[PDB]
């Protein structure tokens, strides 16, 4: 409640939303190239490794 | 290819004919006692490695 009175908009996540920012940063860390791609890179993937252990309770090849 | 030439029949495998064979001998009790029962429960089980692996070995959860 103090969420939506304080925001209207809010998330349709559901562990879709860990994914939707892991996703969106692989995109951008190719597009800007730069010193800083490989570190920008390196968090994209941590952020992927939680919504792939939702996957894991549920069955089979978890990254497929 | 020697055998294809023994034989007149040739099936589909990759563990095609070893699931058919493993759910014949589940249902009833090929003899009709209790005896033959108890080995042959092992019997049906012990043949249904060979697809199950086929889908272990690619990355493909054995149950489903």
């Amino acid at each position: 409640c103090r969420n939506v009175l304080l925001d209207p908009q809010l998330v349709p996540g559901g562990g879709a939303s860990e994914m939707a920012v892991a996703h969106a940063l692989t995109e951008k860390s190719k597009a800007m190239t730069g010193v800083e791609q490989w570190p920008y890179r390196a968090v994209a993937q941590a952020l992927e490794v939680i919504p792939r252990t939702l996957i894991q309770n549920c069955g089979a090849s978890t990254i497929r | 290819v020697k055998n294809a030439i023994d034989d007149g029949c040739v099936v589909p495998g990759a563990g095609a004919v070893e699931v058919a064979m493993a759910e014949a001998l589940i249902k009833h009790k090929p003899s009709v006692k209790g005896r033959a029962q108890l080995g042959v429960q092992a019997f049906a089980d012990a043949l249904l490695i060979i697809p199950k692996v086929l889908a272990q070995n690619s990355g493909f959860d054995l149950q489903e």
